[PDB]
RNA sequence: GAAGGGGGCCUGACUGCGAGGCCUGCAAGCCGAGCAGGGGCGAAAGCCGGGCCUAGUGAACCGGUGGUCCCGUGUGGAAGG
RNA sequence: GGGGGAUGACCCCAGGCGGUAGGGGAGCGUUCCCGAUGCCGAUGAAGGCCGACCCGCGAGGGCGGCUGGAGGUAAGGGAAG
RNA sequence: CAGGUGGAGCCUGGGAGUGAGGGCGCGAGCGAUAACGUCCGCGUCCGAGCGCGGGAACAACCGAGACCGCCAGCUAAGGCC
RNA sequence: AGCUGUUGGGAAGCAGCGCCAGAGAGGGUGAAAGCCCCGUAGGCGAAAGGUGGGGGGAUAGGUGAGGGUACCCGAGUACCCCGUGGUUCGUGGAGCCAUGGGGGAAUCUGGGCGGACCACCGCCUAAGGCUAAGUACUCCGGGUGACCGAUAGCGCACCAGUACCGUGAGGGAAAGGUGAAAAGAACCCCGGGAGGGGAGUGAAAUAGAGCCUGAAACCGUGGGCUUACAAGCAGUCACGGCCCCGCAAGGGGUUGUGGCGUGCCUAUUGAAGCAUGAGCCGGCGACUCACGGUCGUGGGCGAGCUUAAGCCGUUGAGGCGGAGGCGUAGGGAAACCGAGUCCGAACAGGGCGCAAACGGCCCGCACGCGGGCCGAAAAGUCCGCGGCCGUGGACCCGAAACCG
RNA sequence: GCGGGGGGAACCUGGGGAACUGAAACAUCUCAGUACCCAGAGGAGAGGAAAGAGAAAUCGACUCCCUGAGUAGCGGCGAGC
């Protein structure tokens, strides 16, 4: 995909990008599965019959009692007993092939460009971290908060400015991940952020 | 996450308890005795649907074998008559004809013994 | 945990290039004051069959 | 592309086998373990790959690989790894046992020995040993040193 | 029409192998042409890798004994394999 | 299974379709997560009690009435006490 | 060598369950030309067809292999005071 | 940084015009609030006590070359032997470190070690002591959750290690919810009270304090149908009556007669079986997870594939990290050789091993060739998913017992 | 005059130290230097500045993680470690 519109105070030029021809919605899905898997807290636990509080004493003789047949009340048959095969803390992360992380990141951008919802811009002008100021610049740029925007820029102040918009997820350039791209309709980067993203792939 | 029984079990029990409406004693009150009964009723219906077909034909025959015994005739011969008479009608079911349309039956009796007498 | 190679198996069995399990031949070093020279001589290696599938499975690693 | 659009390809994500549930599930009651005794029991059987039910197993064959090692351990000695001519046919310049690791053929713990299979090339190939067939194959084109320093 | 009886020389009661099969759950058990080495009997064709045949048998492990190349824990040996 | 190039889930045609231990294949529902700064909701959430109605082979899903009085959560996916 | 396209055959692999059978017929052994006895062989059914018809009732004798519906028809065994 | 109108018991809902945002996390407020309340982003704060591994400053302390002398260099010690322990080493060829017993040195030309022993070549200086950090844990405080939500979660959400049981060690529970607000029902009537009936509060009082929702077993009151010459796994298929709904045809309820009819589960060759289990209802209750392996499968990259621990980064943002692993060569006990190798005297024989797959574009003669190219595919490897296996309590429950 | 004494969830070092179980019996082996008892320490404890490694004329205290590696070996050469 090559037809990507840059945005300078001089005029809305056009930049050409390499970006893969076709996308792989599976690989894309695979990366997202991973991104959300690793961030899992894996913090759900339960107690086994050995970790329960009760004594180990046999509850009744075992014969001639006329009752059923038991050992300790920490057994899972008992109400208040241990839990069979319940959850313990565990690490849901795995190591998704790096060559795949790249691809997916690339394709995710491509897909956005392929539909023209991608946009590179320059210096903004609506900086000095104030949402009203950005919000003003955003207007003059087309972003009217009619669709969700993923703002990728290294500039600390611009992010402060956008952060609080319920339709804006703002992110640093080294933070570019595919999940955030696919949640947001529009993709808006600056040039000093397209460069880093450019060197990430390949 | 823990998925407790919640609401599911009570529902399945309600479904069957409703199908067991009108049954005797617990067979309509206890989910268990109800489900056992339904098993029974399930096979009875199925078997009894296949033998409802029998029980009627049986009836039709008796009805017929009587109306043509009025005209001096074995059901057994009457049928053979119509067989050779070409008359693949009667459809034994249609012997209310023998009850609603006597004259129309009598005429059939004639065409009956007419062939192979 | 890490599975453990079966040292008894490793000491007396070999896996070939094509995944065959090649073992020595039984019954030739103990009671041969005279078995036929043909008998004692026919002791090279052989191939276990459809049950080296099991031997293979305790060496894997 | 959208979050409600992701999903994966047909398979890739099969549905675990939830057995021991209800009938017509296919695997209920006996939970696919079929009545039985030992195997159906919890801890189940001993270990099929070895246990033969009391009879001597096939631990009845005699080790040959005589020399199993003794207590101080494995004896240090130069291990040679062979790489074929066909393999290094991709290189043009030098070829040193060092370079051949980076390429992904040598492996760091072994000394270099080039073998026959393949066709030679007019380059300077540095190694620890050469195969009969290999020394000839390339002597008809290029030149090659033998290593033994430090 | 010998596998039985008699005599003459001899030791193939060989070494290195083995096409192909019998049997067979495994492991075993069985038969075996042919090639090579060096032989025995025979004029020769040839036969000979014990015995008319089918029982006289014991996986592995652990050690003993005689060889032989092979390994020998810094190295030469040695210990031990 | 073979057709008719809709290529499915369409119409044809012809066959198979008892079933325990078991193998295989499709689905239904429960809890939780993304979808959610969203959407449904006091003109009434969840749950409950009816139903002769609608959809699905079935598991179920609807819809309507009464109760209840504050939650619920699509499509598409993900994970399991 | 031919016919035989069949929930046939063969090859490689993943998953099994079974390794307590039983009645009957036929062929033998054991037993007493005893057992609803026992042990094999070849078949069959029940097992898993305790679904359907006949046999008064009755897993295995006779008939017959139940996808679903019909207040239609022909039959099987067996029957028709 | 927000007011108004509107429905409503209640506005935060809907509507109309606005505003803040370095703050659109969240929790309250009569229902659903960025802008009402508490917070949130961003900042700020210690007289006193604790800390202070960071910056600064002191003090202790530390720092020479050559030549000669042979003075010192950790004793019941090294060393040897017997008995044992530790190490992967279970007496093994058994070293090393430790030491209960016996014997018992030396001080640089001294001693220990490199897996019996000897030589050679090297390593190191035993028998005195101290030493931050990187590491382990969580009574305690905090922050997070594809963690529980009152049979769950700690044994305990509630004055629980309590009641209660036990001589004692010890065992050990149950038990949460009116309403937005007590406005928690003055007074009157029946009653000894309890309780109820009016009145009254409330949006609601089958929200009335044995209080949210209020299922099932279970017990009642009323009504429809039905039953005292019929006999049975209780149903089912038919007809008919009577009651209800509907214009309608149809349907719902009940059951008089007729036909058919051996509960469920389990275990068995075989069960209605006079074989096991179950009074009934509600809730709890059993194929898991980790790490390896072996298949299959979805993808990535392919003679390559891939990182681990860590480091950096981080609104639940990713990246770096190539130690390492698997694969690319096999055969042999090994030395070793190698597309071969092993057995062998063999240039017999055999064992186990090596052999680039398609299309198409280029050329050497034209229809392929011969070898190359362009990329389809792929050995291999990596992650996900699924079957199964190994090890772990490994589907859940249950002993008689053993030991501290 | 100075100090000790006793207590602390787990963690740590030391002194002692099982059995069930596994080996589909059992004694060596395993479980396991585990459980547990005792002493002691502290916010940590241990360890620590080579009479070390071990084949490289090599490295340089100790602790901890990854790897080396289920390798080297150990082993009724069994189970297994
Ligand atoms: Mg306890
Ligand atoms: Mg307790
Ligand atoms: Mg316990
Ligand atoms: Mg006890
Ligand atoms: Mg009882
Ligand atoms: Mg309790
Ligand atoms: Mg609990
Ligand atoms: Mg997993
Ligand atoms: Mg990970
Ligand atoms: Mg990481
Ligand atoms: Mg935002
Ligand atoms: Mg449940
Ligand atoms: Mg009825
Ligand atoms: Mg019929
Ligand atoms: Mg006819
Ligand atoms: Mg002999
Ligand atoms: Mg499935
Ligand atoms: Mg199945
Ligand atoms: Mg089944
Ligand atoms: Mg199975
Ligand atoms: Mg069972
Ligand atoms: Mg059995
Ligand atoms: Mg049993
Ligand atoms: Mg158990
Ligand atoms: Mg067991
Ligand atoms: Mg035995
Ligand atoms: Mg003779
Ligand atoms: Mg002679
Ligand atoms: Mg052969
Ligand atoms: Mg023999
Ligand atoms: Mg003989
Ligand atoms: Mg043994
Ligand atoms: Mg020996
Ligand atoms: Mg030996
Ligand atoms: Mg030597
Ligand atoms: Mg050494
Ligand atoms: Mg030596
Ligand atoms: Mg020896
Ligand atoms: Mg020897
Ligand atoms: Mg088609
Ligand atoms: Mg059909
Ligand atoms: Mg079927
Ligand atoms: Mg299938
Ligand atoms: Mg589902
Ligand atoms: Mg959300
Ligand atoms: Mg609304
Ligand atoms: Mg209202
Ligand atoms: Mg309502
Ligand atoms: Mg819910
Ligand atoms: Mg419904
Ligand atoms: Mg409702
Ligand atoms: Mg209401
Ligand atoms: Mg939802
Ligand atoms: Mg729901
Ligand atoms: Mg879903
Ligand atoms: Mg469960
Ligand atoms: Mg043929
Ligand atoms: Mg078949
Ligand atoms: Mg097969
Ligand atoms: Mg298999
Ligand atoms: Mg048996
Ligand atoms: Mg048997
Ligand atoms: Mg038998
Ligand atoms: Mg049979
Ligand atoms: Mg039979
Ligand atoms: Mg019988
Ligand atoms: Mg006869
Ligand atoms: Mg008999
Ligand atoms: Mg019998
Ligand atoms: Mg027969
Ligand atoms: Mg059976
Ligand atoms: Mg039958
Ligand atoms: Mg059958
Ligand atoms: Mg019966
Ligand atoms: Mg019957
Ligand atoms: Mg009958
Ligand atoms: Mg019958
Ligand atoms: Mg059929
Ligand atoms: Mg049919
Ligand atoms: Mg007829
Ligand atoms: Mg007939
Ligand atoms: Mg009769
Ligand atoms: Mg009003
Ligand atoms: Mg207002
Ligand atoms: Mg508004
Ligand atoms: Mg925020
Ligand atoms: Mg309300
Ligand atoms: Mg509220
Ligand atoms: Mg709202
Ligand atoms: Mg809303
Ligand atoms: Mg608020
Ligand atoms: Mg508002
Ligand atoms: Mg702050
Ligand atoms: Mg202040
Ligand atoms: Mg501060
Ligand atoms: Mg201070
Ligand atoms: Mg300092
Ligand atoms: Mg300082
Ligand atoms: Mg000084
Ligand atoms: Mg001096
Ligand atoms: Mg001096
Ligand atoms: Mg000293
Ligand atoms: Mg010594
Ligand atoms: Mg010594
Ligand atoms: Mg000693
Ligand atoms: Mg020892
Ligand atoms: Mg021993
Ligand atoms: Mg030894
Ligand atoms: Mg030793
Ligand atoms: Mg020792
Ligand atoms: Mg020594
Ligand atoms: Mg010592
Ligand atoms: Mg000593
Ligand atoms: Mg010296
Ligand atoms: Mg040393
Ligand atoms: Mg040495
Ligand atoms: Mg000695
Ligand atoms: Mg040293
Ligand atoms: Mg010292
Ligand atoms: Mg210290
Ligand atoms: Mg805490
Ligand atoms: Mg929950
Ligand atoms: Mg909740
Ligand atoms: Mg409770
Ligand atoms: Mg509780
Ligand atoms: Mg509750
Ligand atoms: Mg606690
Ligand atoms: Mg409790
Ligand atoms: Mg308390
Ligand atoms: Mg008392
Ligand atoms: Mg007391
Ligand atoms: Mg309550
Ligand atoms: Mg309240
Ligand atoms: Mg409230
Ligand atoms: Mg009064
Ligand atoms: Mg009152
Ligand atoms: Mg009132
Ligand atoms: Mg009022
Ligand atoms: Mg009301
Ligand atoms: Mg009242
Ligand atoms: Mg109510
Ligand atoms: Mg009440
Ligand atoms: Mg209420
Ligand atoms: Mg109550
Ligand atoms: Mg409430
Ligand atoms: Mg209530
Ligand atoms: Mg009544
Ligand atoms: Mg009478
Ligand atoms: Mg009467
Ligand atoms: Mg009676
Ligand atoms: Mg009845
Ligand atoms: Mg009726
Ligand atoms: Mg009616
Ligand atoms: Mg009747
Ligand atoms: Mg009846
Ligand atoms: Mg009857
Ligand atoms: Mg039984
Ligand atoms: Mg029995
Ligand atoms: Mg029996
Ligand atoms: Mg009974
Ligand atoms: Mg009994
Ligand atoms: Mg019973
Ligand atoms: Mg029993
Ligand atoms: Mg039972
Ligand atoms: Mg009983
Ligand atoms: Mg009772
Ligand atoms: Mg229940
Ligand atoms: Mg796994
Ligand atoms: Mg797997
Ligand atoms: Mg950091
Ligand atoms: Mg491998
Ligand atoms: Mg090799
Ligand atoms: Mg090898
Ligand atoms: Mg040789
Ligand atoms: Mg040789
Ligand atoms: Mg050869
Ligand atoms: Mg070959
Ligand atoms: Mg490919
Ligand atoms: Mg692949
Ligand atoms: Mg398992
Ligand atoms: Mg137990
Ligand atoms: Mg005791
Ligand atoms: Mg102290
Ligand atoms: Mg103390
Ligand atoms: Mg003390
Ligand atoms: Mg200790
Ligand atoms: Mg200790
Ligand atoms: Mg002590
Ligand atoms: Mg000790
Ligand atoms: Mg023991
Ligand atoms: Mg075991
Ligand atoms: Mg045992
Ligand atoms: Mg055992
Ligand atoms: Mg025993
Ligand atoms: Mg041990
Ligand atoms: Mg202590
Ligand atoms: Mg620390
Ligand atoms: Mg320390
Ligand atoms: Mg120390
Ligand atoms: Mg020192
Ligand atoms: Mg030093
Ligand atoms: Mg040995
Ligand atoms: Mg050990």
């Amino acid at each position: 995909v090559y037809q990507i519109p840059v945005l300078s105070p001089s005029g809305r030029r056009e930049l050409a990008a390499d970006l893969p021809a076709e996308i792989n919605p599976h690989l894309l899905w695979e990366v997202v599965r991973w991104q959300l898997a690793k961030r899992r807290r894996g913090t759900a636990s339960t107690k086994t019959r050995g970790e329960v509080a009760y004594s180990g004493r046999k509850i009744w003789p075992q014969k001639h009692t006329g009752r059923a047949r038991h050992g300790d009340i920490g057994a899972p048959i008992f109400v208040g007993g241990g839990v069979v095969f319940g959850p313990k803390p565990r690490d849901y992360s795995y190591t998704l092939p790096k060559k795949v992380r790249k691809k997916g990141l690339a394709m995710a951008v491509a897909d956005r460009a392929r539909e023209g919802k991608l946009l590179l811009v320059e210096a903004f002008a609506g900086v000095n971290g104030k949402t009203k100021e950005f919000l003003a610049w955003a207007k003059e740029a087309g972003l009217d908060g009619s669709e969700s925007v993923l703002l990728v820029t290294g500039n600390e102040l611009v992010r402060r400015a956008a952060r609080n918009l319920p339709w804006v997820v703002t992110l640093a350039p080294e933070g570019l991940n595919v999940y955030d791209i696919v949640r947001t309709e529009r993709l808006v980067m600056d040039l000093d952020a397209w460069e880093v993203f450019q060197n990430r792939i390949g | 996450p823990r998925a407790k029984t919640g609401v599911v079990r009570r529902r399945k029990h309600k479904k069957i308890l409703k199908l067991a409406k009108g049954y005797w004693g617990l067979r309509s009150k206890s989910f268990r005795k109800a489900r056992e009964t339904l098993f029974a009723a399930g096979n009875y219906a199925y078997a009894h649907r296949k033998r409802r077909k029998r029980d009627f034909r049986r009836l039709w025959i008796v009805r017929i074998n009587a109306a043509c015994r009025q005209h001096g005739l074995n059901y057994s011969t009457f049928i053979h008559g119509l067989k050779k008479a070409g008359i693949e009608v009667d459809r034994k079911n249609l012997a209310d004809l023998a009850v609603r349309e006597p004259q129309v039956f009598a005429e059939l009796v004639e065409r009956a013994k007419a062939a192979q007498g | 945990p890490k599975m453990k190679t079966h040292k008894g198996a490793k000491k007396r069995v070999k896996i070939t290039a094509s995944g065959k399990v090649v073992a020595m031949k039984t019954g030739k070093r103990h009671l041969n004051w005279q078995k036929s020279g043909k008998e004692i001589r026919q002791k090279g290696r052989k191939f276990v069959l459809a049950k080296p599938e099991a031997e293979r499975i305790k060496l894997l690693l | 592309m959208k979050l409600s659009d992701l999903r994966p390809n047909p398979g890739a994500n099969k549905r675990r086998k939830r057995v021991g549930r209800g009938p017509g599930s296919g695997h209920g009651k006996t939970a696919t373990r079929g009545h039985k005794g030992q195997k159906s029991r919890s801890g189940g059987l001993k270990d099929p790959r070895r246990f033969e039910g009391g009879r001597s197993t096939t631990l009845m064959r005699l080790p040959k690989r005589g020399m199993q090692g003794q207590v101080p351990g494995e004896i240090k000695r130069p291990r040679y790894q062979g790489v074929n001519l066909k393999d290094l046919a991709r290189f043009e310049g030098e070829v040193t046992p060092e370079l051949l690791v980076r390429a992904g053929l040598l492996k760091k713990g072994y000394r270099l020995k080039i073998l026959g299979e393949g066709e030679a090339k007019p380059l300077k190939v540095v190694a620890h040993a050469f195969s009969k067939s290999a020394l000839e194959k390339l002597k008809a084109a290029g030149g090659e040193p033998v290593l033994l320093e430090a």
